[PDB]
């Protein structure tokens, strides 16, 4: 089973301890669900590198937002089999008006002490080079087809 | 040509309400053992599985082998429309691609009979190794049910510890922690609202809170419920359906 | 002057909760016979019928006959404040444009007075030709209840069949089908639990259980109720309040 | 170090249900002569004013006066964890940010403990100056939750009338007007149900029947209930907490 | 009681068994009520012919459209009085988006089977033209005033 | 306790009796809460003199609007610390689509009988030189500090 993704972490400057980054809630049902993780969009791999679901994506959670500097990282290899494409887009000033109920600006430090998934934990690892915490498992491992 | 005359059916309304939320489509295995069901949730987190052994029916008959796609969903539905004290008698025909559901009430001046459009769909087919658990709980199930709906105010994980001494609870949150300590109760025996330690080697394992309160839902089925654990090894929460079977429930645990 | 006491006020309360969720404002026909009260639903198709005669209520007096308008999601509010024992009393004078309802709690420690504003619309008089029914089926309130409730399940629409032997609900879905068939009971008796079927010609009619569903919700005030049918003609459900009158709902086939 | 045994637990889950609609943070006071808690709702328009006595404990110690600032959600979300039966036991430490709260099950077959991660904000003092007032008045609690809730349907306003006779509770709004008069029982006597009214001046004062729906919270403390009041000052509605101390709620009346 | 209305049937290209066509459902309380029919709206007999409540009604079930093909077809006389004003349009692509919660597009063979009213049952015959089934009844037949 | 707001007397010219002024309903909870007043926005008095909120307000109230009207008049002091702007904007015709669930064009006799607090007491009377009923009290004056 192949997944196709593509996330984005949207970077504001922020005061203090910045730069101050965005972040939403997974959903509260599924695999690794009720964790914190950037922007992601799901897509069939005959569209893997389309802007359109993302910015869209983006949208629903900052409002819209100049078109200048959405920027490519690299590739997030997830072990069915996730793909997940890893974008960057930095902001001049703070979002259009507020954080939507589900998003949160968290710090480095506040970022670094709150609970995301091993997936996204590979993709803050990208953007910095070009710059006891517990999972869900699966029964898929136990029980062999 | 299957029919299965069930006395008691209730059994089989809280038997669909245990796997209605849980599971919304399942597959189930007819032969002339009984009838048997496996099936995970859209997650692959947790799995079920249902068996009624042929000896528990009042009547029992089965010509063929019948793998039946079922909507949990609609048959729900369906078995609403059964009082708890009818007869429910199920029935397939060879060549029918609906399943019979006869319900009769108690004096017999009702009789209902339903037929749902029943489904098909390609399901893989797994096993359960049949382990030696490192230490198996037996608890009341309106207990286990309170300790699992009150954690999951406190967290959304709860911690499962083993030992000799007894079995814990514990689960922590924004607000603070809590710690449920169950003790292995050999002064109070009476009816079968005791609780029992069979215990190897210590356990710790973590799960998750949704879940478990996914399988409460089969409380009804028992008195009591089993809870059998090992070293990185899943869950097994057993529901004992009287002298017909059992429900039992596999929940993966976490590690990092 | 029409003042009207009644020492049972837990049937005015049951009476409201009847029409409220289907009818949202009616007239009250007030005279020297008793109370009644004819309005069918926004879409017209059904009707409600009440009828309490004068004998039903332990004081009783109407100097003018009075078209009072009302609006029942008001006068149930209202009625909500009485207490299932207590004594209701309806006074309305002269030259008043309100009407008094003094609710009285059975040890006369407490009296309530209430005056709800009242409303007046223009509203059409219909007749109801008291004809002669095909097949007249007695059956136990809960009972029906239950049915017409049920196969809102399966279907949204319910297929009622008359016989000399007996009387079938059926309804059809997605999920599938279902019928419920009800056998004579002429081995039970007992009660008035029993069903009685007075058949003449077969009837076969198809009505709405969206709109049946509201029609039970005067369950409380019978324990049995009365369908009549005919050869496309309306349904009549008939609940009997005690030695008072009735309340009787009408609802419309459907045909090609 | 303080620690309170309580064995029925049962007054401190009703009482935070009592409290959690109405006030989500307070401060509690703890001292030698038990626990006090003082506070007002975001507009200020009501006040709450807990006292227990140290006295109705089954054990009691505090070697110094604590300031414990509490989200009475989350110590509600606790409490609930609790059963009816249970015996709590509340401690906190001398250098311990958290307050620790012990349920234990009747047969000991089961031990609870929990651990809020507690809060501090900076509150202000008031004072209560008790005076005299010119009407006591003395009623079962149900009744006066009854009929706070029933005059929600008729209006938001209700208006107090006092007098020697009895006291009356009037409401209007879009619909009408309703008048709830409660006689002096004298005749009745019997348990605590009965009416008492001890009448100095004649009282006619105006309250937000919203803020009285969250006041009757506290029904299941005491079978009774007292209502004081006088000239353009705030009702007392104070609820007895079995020789333990009181619940009593402030709520200020209006002018023009 | 004279009641106006104004319909439309809005078709797409699709792909086979074409082409495809827009439904909405009906409210599930009043008369025909459940039953599935073209986008209607009603009017006073005084705006019988105004575009408006039809293009704003069918940007509600489909988005923004160029209105550059809405044509009149004729006018459906339904047995209260109901008056309603058959219109047609035609899309060269699919809808903005997607079909909102309650539209279904089916082809000819899925609309010739599933459950319509008798006044849309002679909408669809206009439309062919220029190229059991039951329904709830009125309890004013049978009590005459 | 100081509190900065603004509000504004939205005036239609209506029918007979006009002109006609807009109206929304305060929560259900709070101080003088349940009673009608005209649209108010609360703000830091740092900003004491915005018209963005007040405006924003408007459009969620009424839509848009052209703004070539709003009209300032004077200071309404509510005896917290109740600071109120008081504004003034007239249109030519009707509002936008309707009134939202929640406002009401009342006339001036349906407004000098309705229900609204002492602080907009005062500010209906301001609009008119440039051209029993009881409130809730506060614990504060009983208990002093």
């Amino acid at each position: 089973r192949e997944e196709y993704s593509a996330t984005c972490v949207v970077e504001q400057p922020g005061a203090i301890g910045g730069p101050l980054v965005l972040l939403v809630q997974r959903p509260d049902s599924g695999l690794l669900a009720g964790l914190w993780e950037f922007p992601s969009v799901t897509l069939e791999p005959s569209e893997q590198h389309q802007h359109k679901a993302l910015l869209q994506e983006l949208q629903r959670w900052c409002g819209p937002l100049p078109a200048i500097r959405l920027q490519h990282l690299g590739e997030v290899i997830h072990i069915i089999k996730l793909t997940y494409q890893v974008y960057s887009l930095a902001l001049d000033q703070a979002p259009a008006s507020t954080a939507p109920p589900g998003a949160r600006w968290l710090t480095w430090e506040e970022f670094c002490n709150a609970a995301v998934s091993t997936a996204m934990k590979k993709v803050f690892r990208m953007y910095e080079d070009h710059r006891p915490s517990l999972g869900q498992q699966v029964l898929d491992t136990f029980f062999q087809r | 040509m299957f029919e299965a005359r069930l006395v008691q059916g209730s059994i089989l309304k809280k038997v669909l309400e245990a796997l209605k939320d849980l599971i919304n489509e399942a597959c189930w295995d007819i032969s002339s053992s009984g009838v048997n069901l496996q099936s995970m949730d859209s997650s692959h987190v947790s799995l079920v599985q249902l068996t009624l052994r042929s000896e528990g029916f009042d009547t029992y008959r089965c010509d063929r082998n019948l793998a039946m796609g079922v909507n949990l969903t609609s048959m729900s539905k369906i078995l609403k429309c059964a009082g708890n004290e009818d007869i429910i008698t199920l029935r397939a025909e060879d060549n029918a691609d609906t399943l019979a559901l006869v319900f009769e009430a108690p004096n017999q001046e009702k009789v209902s009979d339903y037929e749902m459009k029943l489904m098909d769909l390609d399901v893989e087919q797994l096993g359960i190794p049949e382990q030696e658990y490192s230490c198996v709980v037996k608890m009341p199930s309106g207990e286990f049910a309170r300790i699992c709906r009150d954690l999951s105010h406190i967290g959304d994980a709860v911690v499962i510890s083993c030992a000799k001494d007894g079995v814990k609870f514990s689960a922590s949150g924004e607000l603070g922690n809590g710690n449920i300590k169950l003790s292995q109760t050999s002064n109070v025996d009476k009816e079968e609202e005791a609780v029992t330690i069979e215990m190897n080697e210590p356990v710790q394992l973590t799960f998750a809170l949704r879940y478990l309160n996914f399988f409460t839902k089969a409380t009804p089925l028992s008195s009591t419920v089993t809870l059998s654990m090992s070293a990185d090894v899943p869950l097994v929460v057993e529901y004992k359906i009287a002298d017909m079977g059992h429900l039992k429930y596999y929940l993966a645990p976490k590690i990092e």
